[PDB]
């Protein structure tokens, strides 16, 4: 029955930008539960990304139907959360008062992908063994289009929207333009079952990330479609494959209970390796301000943050969930950050008030 | 679409104070940036005279002195934006900043993969000066070592991940060390205050033993588990040797030979840190965001986050051990952004939340107490701006075809806040008029505690006398040359003796009756004349010149005649013009002294003392405008030699060349005379007898009083500042002169092109030396924003103050409030508590029973002037005052919003004359976070929509809504059109069909952008959007459906965009002096500039001449204003700097000559130009 508002830590972020330069300026919030009103988003203290390390509990969402939620996703606005279930429900939730806004019946197979394009025109879905579908604003299905005859793991959007990239079960990266539903390119230097794909912010270059153990991480050109490179990044399958929005990081989150970051300009050495965790790393996601900040998830019910330039943990919940973490997505705001797992249920989590215990 | 920028107004927010020998190792003074400025202040015994200042393409993020091994001067360090180092040092040969050394350190290596800095460039300097340094990106410690050819060593970077020095807090060097030992106070885990229960005392600090010869930095000493808000650390100097360490809730003193002194300074530091903290009892501040500075080896003053100054001493042993600490609250004063001590007894607050104090302290286990001394005006930060038409003008003045107008802005902050009414021109407080047909010259003359006597008014054949007293009567009957006209009238004698002078020759009288009369015959009648007390010269057009001099009696009864005395200053050159000038400052030496400053046919230029009529100083080529005159072994009409400021300290040479005026500022340099002049930058256009007049005691002001086709007004006061107010409400004034009556206490007269003499005044109630005129109204609460009511002529201003906190609401359950229960070391919150006030021009007063009081924890989110539909006008429309409030309770209540319409309507009464009245006063479910209006409609953003309604009687109708972004802060609209603002995704630009009672998104920006404020382009026959944002950049976009660059008409797309180097929050346009608007607009720093909207082909040539005087000017620190003006912290430029555009003006003829030959263009083109941009612009 719990609820977190971030209008009054906007407004009085607001007051303090006209009379504060930076953070330098602005006073001590006091690790005292009367400070309340002295709150401000992530952008209000960017010189301390801590503040974004949600893990203080707020309120579990669970539908009617309990099944394993696949993915988890924020519209643009931050209005409402949908949820992608392996019933091939999205589930729209209140972003405010997390309560139950509505459910539609969108797909027939489990949605294991769920995007939003960089302009908030379009949200992009795929399914397992399933089909590709386009959803306005409105969540209304626009077009319904045949991808791939075996499982869809993953999609991402092109930095001008115009074409997407899609992994899927068969091995292979296919890449489509977006105004028409043709398929433009195929790239098909992987095994088997590319688990994760991400297409970069600003260059046209797409990652992929498979259950293959001799090339586990692969670099591709969209128009071209030849393979730029092969990344030996772990043993066992890579979960996730993130770039961040700066455009020379990349991060991964695999089996072998690791996530990675690398520079994408030189790619011989590993720049970082996040160590900690009980088993697998299953999800990740960087925050939406703190261009450091990240967050992951296991197979154990457990989630972590981390920040690029310390070497340990930042933080973390250790029984968050029951089953594995599926998805993580931030609030567009950075405040909150929600989970999907596979115990039927999506948690919220938000910044720890000052004075708990 | 092309535009210009212009700075209307500089910045007044000050940030960094210094004390340190900037013009020789005998005198210190006070050195003070802020952004873009910086100032070099003298202390007169209590006034501060500014010295120097310097303008920079770049905004100081750190300013620190040193004293180099050649031992001249100190040398300044500057750092800028990203990893600029600057080290610059004071030119006594060109009065300027020379430019010893710039350092750039900006290589995507040093930033680790990182794009975005939030780390500013921190410079220290070893107190011994052996070397300096610079943090940078938090990770790159710069080194520039000393030497003890070039005066610095090749600098040598330190990554400080090499320990875990991570987040690094502070940074100080310590005295008492053989090798430079910099304290770096850090913490290697970042925690954050709502995780301190699983982080805290995360701090730590470690010393470092530079050795640059080896460059080898070992760890001397360390401590970990320092408190978790630890906020910086100060070095103290000999004998005790330790460090300060501010923190939060806490104080302590470290050093290497005795264990940590900790003192908790309130209650809140139970449970937060494990540090063992003593208490100090009659204490119970915090010490974040404060100041602090040593007064003394002992004693440290401590200005806070809410102006307490406090005095802290240390108690020591017989061997210097900090035994306990000693608190006293002193005083209270500003909002110190900045501090630092001058000569003993003196301490400087330099602030930018309110005006700059200069303090005085005295003593009297010893007490100080605290006297203002001197105050620097600020206007800054300036949160929102409005502009309305002044409640006085005078009559003659009224029905201009210009409007009269007038800024009102909120300004600083928090006990400091308070508005700002400024005006840009100079208005005269006509007292009276007299419309005298044939007048073309005046002048006023002391009859024998000083009050003007005669007014003395020339005709082509004769000449007018008025007696000044309690009625002006010509005087027809005294012995003055009634007859023939009048070439010049002064006093002599110290005000007993007053002379008249005829082109035949020159007449004393004494009052009304002349004592003697000299025929003065040299083959040309007299053309001009000059006097300083007691001598006297004369010069007819063919170039004769005669000097006589005021004797005494030899019997000592005050006796005085004319004496002739033949000047043997014989030349080959003829003379043009001269001027004299009565030295009672010190400079012109080779105490009062005599001079006569002369131009010759051939150029040059020379200066005699008197009454030797000795040459001390020549200049070659004078009337080409050299930016600096030089001693040496176009047509100058008119030259002026006169001391301005405090007991005539500053001297100034005006010279009028053809449709050219030049100011020369005198100073100090090195037989012949050790003085040089420098130019003064200025905008003054003379293009279309005497055009110079001075003047002193004015209004308390001296100064000089330019004529010609656009007036101004040039004053000096005890601060050396320049001030140069327009007067242009009247037309060009051809005639001026001082006028003390007892009906015009200290004022003036002065003569308009058609034929009106105005006996005027200065209006009171403004402050001249300032940048504008500015009145300043003291609010003691922060102004949050201010609108201007055009039927009443009022201003609403929404205000705050801070109350102690004392209720938690808990649920958005059921409404329940905790009362936080604490004890009495406890610091409690600030809560915020609304009022909306009405505020009347006339007396810029308060109107009593017209406050509104906000609900507990209501915040006014926004507050505009609307005009809304309404049958009782001819337009259809009428003016209330419109305000969005929300209710913040915390994040885990629901942030409802309340919708507030009102209306000032009179009643009958002189204050009393307006009241409020709440017209619409209703809760809306959403927080109410931007308002406009459109079309007679209400525009509110709510939550995440936009609803549209009209207004009825007293009832607000839904007609419209709309689905928006995150948070919409702003909102506008041209007519037909709204403009939105999210606090993360840009601009939105959606349109209302009065057909379908529907919004629809037109187009938006897809990419992120954080707007602080958003208003119009108004270019003829275009419309841009124009957009500020966190990065200090400004940029104009458009709504271009066939570019086909948008996807489909969707996307919005920026066809300008400059970076301004301040935070904008509030725009306001006016029109052209066309279709053009010129887009004003208000910065935080205390700043006023424009946007100019220009054609095409006059912006290509701009261009060029912009990238010839950046590529071919030196500029100050060495910056480059190119790089200065680009995009961030993908750019389509297309706007013009017009500070740097300003240069040219500065330059010489033959610069102007070469650098338009070079261009391909002609000078007077180029001045067009940039003459026509700067007539345009005049407003206020």
């Amino acid at each position: 029955r719990k609820t977190i508002d971030y209008n009054p830590s906007v407004i009085k972020y607001l007051e303090n930008r006209i009379w504060q330069r930076d953070q330098r300026d602005m006073r001590a919030i006091q690790p005292d539960a009367g400070y309340y009103n002295d709150l401000v988003p992530p952008i209000g203290m960017l010189n301390n990304p801590m503040n974004a390390v949600t893990t203080k509990f707020v309120r579990t969402s669970t539908n009617k139907v309990k099944c394993p939620v696949f993915v988890v996703r924020w519209t643009p606005e931050g209005r409402r959360l949908v949820t992608g279930a392996s019933s091939g429900e999205f589930t729209l939730w209140n972003g405010l008062t997390f309560n139950f806004e509505t459910i539609l019946q969108a797909h027939d197979s489990p949605v294991r992908a769920m995007t939003w394009s960089h302009n908030d025109m379009w949200m992009l879905t795929a399914d397992h063994g399933g089909y590709v579908k386009y959803w306005q604003s409105n969540m209304n299905n626009v077009k319904m289009f045949q991808a791939h005859k075996e499982a869809i793991r993953e999609a991402s959007f092109s930095p001008t929207d115009n074409k997407f990239a899609t992994c899927s079960d068969d091995g292979t990266v296919r890449i489509w333009d977006f105004l028409r539903c043709h398929e433009e390119r195929i790239l098909r230097g992987h095994g088997a079952d590319v688990k994760c794909v991400d297409w970069h912010p600003t260059k046209g270059l797409v990652v992929s990330g498979s259950k293959d153990s001799q090339q586990p991480i692969k670099f591709w050109d969209p128009k071209t479609g030849q393979s730029l490179a092969t990344l030996h990044a772990h043993k066992n399958t890579v979960m996730e494959v993130k770039l961040n929005l700066n455009g020379n990081w990349l991060l991964t989150a695999s089996r072998d209970h690791l996530c990675k970051l690398f520079d994408i300009r030189n790619l011989k050495e590993e720049l970082q390796v996040f160590r900690g965790h009980k088993k697998e790393a299953t999800a990740v996601a960087w925050h939406p301000v703190h261009e450091g900040l990240f967050a992951s998830g296991g197979s154990d019910g457990s989630l972590l943050f981390w920040h690029v330039g310390v070497e340990k943990e930042v933080g973390g919940m250790e029984m968050a969930h029951e089953g594995m973490i599926w998805s993580l997505a931030w609030h567009p705001l950075g405040h909150i950050l929600c989970s999907g797992s596979n115990d039927h249920t999506s948690k919220f989590w938000t910044r720890n008030r000052p004075g708990d215990k | 679409m092309y535009a210009v920028y212009k700075q209307a107004h500089p910045p007044t927010g000050l940030e960094f104070s210094m004390y340190c020998n900037f013009f020789n190792n005998s005198e210190r003074n006070l050195v003070v940036a802020g952004t873009s400025q910086l100032y070099v202040y003298r202390l007169n015994r209590e006034k501060l005279e500014l010295a120097a200042s310097f303008s920079f393409f770049g905004n100081v993020m750190s300013m620190a002195s040193v004293q180099l091994a050649g031992a001249k001067r100190d040398a300044l360090l500057l750092s800028f934006k990203d990893a600029k180092l600057s080290v610059v040092e004071y030119d006594p040969g060109t009065h300027d900043l020379k430019t010893l050394s710039l350092h750039y350190f900006e290589e995507p290596e040093l930033r680790d993969g990182f794009v975005q800095n939030v780390h500013t460039p921190r410079v220290r300097v070893d107190p011994d000066g052996r070397c300096a340094a610079m943090l940078v990106y938090g990770t790159r410690l710069v080194v520039l070592p000393f030497r003890r050819r070039s005066s610095f060593l090749p600098s040598y970077i330190i990554d400080v991940r090499a320990e875990k020095l991570l987040n690094i807090i502070d940074l100080q060097f310590l005295h008492g060390y053989y090798e430079p030992t910099l304290l770096i106070l850090f913490e290697p885990n970042q925690t954050w205050p709502g995780r301190v229960a699983v982080r805290q005392d995360t701090c730590s600090i470690v010393a470092i033993s530079l050795n640059i010869t080896q460059k080898v930095h070992p760890v001397i000493w360390s401590l970990t588990s320092l408190p978790f808000d630890c906020t910086q650390a100060l070095a103290v100097p000999k004998p005790i040797g330790g460090v300060v360490v501010f923190a939060v809730n806490s104080l302590l003193y470290l050093n290497q030979s005795v264990p940590p002194y900790g003192v908790a300074l309130n209650s809140l530091t139970t449970g937060t840190t494990a540090f063992p903290l003593r208490t100090q009892e009659g204490v119970r501040i915090t010490l974040d965001c404060a100041q602090a500075t040593f007064i003394s080896y002992d004693k440290m003053v401590i200005s806070l986050k809410g102006g307490e100054i406090y005095v802290l001493t240390l108690i020591t042993d017989g061997m210097r051990s900090v035994r306990a600490f000693h608190f006293d609250k002193a005083a209270a004063s500003v909002l110190t952004t900045s501090m630092v001590t001058m000569e003993p007894g003196y301490l400087f607050l330099g602030s930018r939340l309110g005006n700059s104090l200069l303090l005085k302290y005295t003593e009297k286990l010893a007490t100080y107490s605290f006297e203002v001394c001197d105050s620097i005006l600020n206007i800054g930060p300036c949160a929102n701006a409005a502009v309305g038409e002044p409640a006085f003008l005078s009559e003659e003045f009224q029905n201009s075809p210009e409007p009269d107008l007038e800024i009102v802005v909120c300004s600083g902050h928090g006990k400091n806040g308070a508005l700002s009414v400024l005006q840009k021109s100079i208005r005269p407080q006509v007292v009276t008029t007299f419309e005298l047909p044939g007048c073309y010259d005046m002048w006023t003359v002391i009859a024998p505690g000083r009050r003007h006597g005669f007014l003395i008014l020339s005709r082509e054949d004769s000449t007018m006398i008025l007696q000044t007293g309690q009625e002006i009567m010509e005087l027809d009957t005294s012995g003055f040359a009634t007859q023939g006209p009048t070439v010049f009238a002064g006093n002599i004698g110290d005000n007993r003796y007053i002379v008249q002078v005829s082109p035949l020759g020159i007449r004393l009288l004494e009052g009304v009756n002349q004592l003697h009369f000299i025929p003065v015959d040299l083959g040309a009648p007299i053309v001009q004349c000059a006097v300083a007390d007691p001598y006297v010269v004369i010069m007819s057009a063919e170039g004769h010149v005669t000097m006589f001099l005021l004797k005494s009696d030899s019997y000592g009864g005050r006796h005085h005649r004319l004496a002739l005395h033949k000047p043997p200053l014989h030349h080959q050159s003829k003379v043009i013009t001269l001027c004299l000038y009565r030295d009672l400052s010190g400079m012109f030496t080779t105490e009062p002294t005599h001079w006569c400053l002369l131009v010759r046919e051939n150029g040059t230029m020379e200066i005699y003392q008197l009454p030797d009529w000795r040459l001390v100083f020549l200049v070659k080529n004078f009337p080409v405008g050299q930016r600096v005159l030089v001693d040496s072994s176009p047509l100058v009409k008119e030259v002026l030699l006169v001391a301005l400021g405090s007991r005539q300290s500053r001297p100034y040479l005006l010279v009028h060349v053809d449709q050219e005026l030049l100011i020369y500022e005198a100073f100090p340099h090195d037989g012949n005379l050790k003085v040089r002049f420098k130019k003064v930058p200025h905008n003054i256009n003379f293009r279309e007898v005497a055009r110079f007049r001075y003047f002193e005691d004015i209004y308390g002001y001296s100064g000089v009083f330019i004529c010609g086709p656009s007036p101004h007004w040039l004053l000096v006061t005890g601060r050396g500042a320049l001030r140069l107010h327009p007067m242009a409400i009247d037309g060009p004034v051809d005639s001026f002169a001082p006028f003390h009556n007892v009906n015009c206490p200290r004022g003036f007269l002065y003569f308009n092109r058609q034929g009106e003499l105005r006996i005027s005044v200065l209006p009171a109630y403004l402050s001249y030396d300032a940048p504008w005129p500015v009145r300043k109204i003291p609010l003691r609460c922060t102004a949050h924003y201010v609108a201007y009511h055009v039927e009443s002529k009022v201003y609403a201003v929404a205000t705050s103050t801070n109350t102690p906190c004392a209720r938690i609401p808990r649920m958005t359950e059921e409404k329940e409030f905790e009362t936080i229960e604490r004890d009495e070391r406890y610091i409690h919150p600030q809560q915020e508590a609304f009022s909306i006030q009405l505020i009347s021009p006339v007396s810029w007063e308060a109107i009593p029973n017209a406050r509104i009081e906000l609900q507990e924890w209501e915040h006014v989110t926004c507050m505009k002037t609307v005009s809304l539909r309404s049958e009782e006008t001819v337009s259809g429309l009428k003016g209330y005052v419109a305000a969005g409030t929300c209710l913040m309770q915390g994040e885990e209540v629901t942030c409802r919003g309340r919708i507030l319409i009102m209306d000032v309507i009179e009643v009958v009464p002189p204050l009393t004359k307006n009241k409020f009245k709440v017209l619409y006063e209703k809760e809306q479910k959403g927080p109410v976070t931007a308002l406009c209006h459109c079309n007679g409609h209400l525009v509110s953003a709510i939550g995440q929509k936009i609803f549209l309604w009209s207004l009825r009687a007293s009832e607000l109708t839904g007609m419209a809504f709309i689905d928006t972004q995150l948070y919409i802060h702003q909102m506008i609209s041209v007519k037909n059109f709204i403009l939105a603002a999210d606090v993360m995704k840009s601009i939105s630009l959606l349109r209302y069909q009065e057909e379908s009672k529907t919004l629809s998104l037109v187009s938006r920006d897809a990419k992120p952008l954080e707007v602080y404020s958003v208003d119009f382009m108004v270019d003829n026959a275009q419309l841009g959007f124009l957009v500020s944002d966190r990065d200090r950049n400004l940029m104009v976009y458009m709504y271009l459906p066939e570019a086909k660059e948008s996807f489909g008409g969707m996307r919005l797309l920026r066809r300008a965009d400059f970076h301004v180097g301040a935070h904008v929050n509030t725009f306001w346009r006016t029109p052209c002096r066309e279709n053009k608007h010129i887009t004003w607009f208000a910065t935080l720093d205390g700043g006023i500039g424009l946007l100019l909207p220009m054609q095409e082909k006059t912006y290509r040539r701009l261009l060029m001449l912009q990238n010839a005087l950046t590529t071919m000017l030196p500029h100050h620190a060495g910056l480059n204003p190119r790089a200065f003006r680009m995009l961030h912290v993908n750019a389509v430029r297309n706007v013009l700097d017009g500070e740097l555009l300003n240069r040219y003006l500065y330059l010489s003829t033959m610069e102007r000559s070469e650098l338009a030959k070079k261009i391909g263009t002609t000078p007077d083109i180029i001045l067009d130009d940039l003459l026509e941009t700067d007539r345009v612009t005049a407003h206020f």
